[PDB]
């Protein structure tokens, strides 16, 4: 798995942290759980896209780009 | 690794708030029912927030003997 030679520096992970040792406050932990903060943030991203210009072109009235090298009908 | 309640009650409470939030705070909200049933009505009395009297849901028959009224008898018609 690891390459031959001595183990890569710090390859071994430190031991797992217990619930007691987590460096994150209860109020923040409880708040994100019940308020679904990261889901709200993802929804807010969609509204940002809702007000951005769409990429759609109206084919066949408009056409996508092709190059002089384009390979079509013989 | 999970704390035990009867040996360390406070440590268990913190763990439950963080690791079983839905179950822990259901017990907290459920226990707030009795707590407000003991605190607020005494509090409300002290501040003077008095309870409203019940509204009548039946005809309020006057207590006591009849008053023996004299008025609007039959001779008063027309
Ligand atoms: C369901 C609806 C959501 C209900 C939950 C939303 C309200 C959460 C209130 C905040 C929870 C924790 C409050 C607290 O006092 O936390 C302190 C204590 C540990 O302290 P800690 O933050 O970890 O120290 C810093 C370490 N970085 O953490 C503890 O020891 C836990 C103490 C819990 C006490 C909760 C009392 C508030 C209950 C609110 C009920 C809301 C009812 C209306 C809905
Ligand atoms: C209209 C106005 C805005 C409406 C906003 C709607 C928001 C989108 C709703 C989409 C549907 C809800 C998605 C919920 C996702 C879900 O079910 O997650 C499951 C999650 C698992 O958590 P659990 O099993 O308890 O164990 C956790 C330890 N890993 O369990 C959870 O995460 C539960 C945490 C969410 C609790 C929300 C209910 C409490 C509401 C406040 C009180
Ligand atoms: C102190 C109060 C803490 C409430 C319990 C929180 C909790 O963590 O309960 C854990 C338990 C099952 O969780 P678990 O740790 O996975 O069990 C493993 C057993 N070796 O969960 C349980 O067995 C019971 C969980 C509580 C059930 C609450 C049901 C709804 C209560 C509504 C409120 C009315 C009562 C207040």
């Amino acid at each position: 798995a690891t390459p031959a030679g001595p183990p890569p520096k710090n390859f071994r992970l430190p031991p797992p942290k217990n619930w007691d040792e987590e460096s994150e406050s209860t109020i923040d932990k409880v708040g994100k759980y019940f308020l679904m903060t990261e889901m709200l943030r993802g929804m807010y991203v969609l509204l940002e896209q809702f007000f951005r210009p769409p990429y759609t072109i109206y084919y066949p009235f408009e056409k996508g780009p092709i190059s002089p090298r384009f390979r079509g009908e013989h | 690794t999970t704390p035990r309640f009867w040996s360390t009650p406070l440590k268990y409470c913190r763990w439950a708030a963080r690791e079983r939030p839905a179950l822990f705070f259901s017990v907290v909200i459920g226990a707030l029912g009795p707590v407000t049933l003991a605190t607020v009505p005494p509090l409300r009395r002290l501040i003077g927030d008095v309870d409203a009297a019940p509204i009548p849901l039946t005809y309020p028959i006057p207590p006591g003997p009849r008053k023996q009224l004299k008025g609007y008898d039959d001779d008063t018609e027309d």
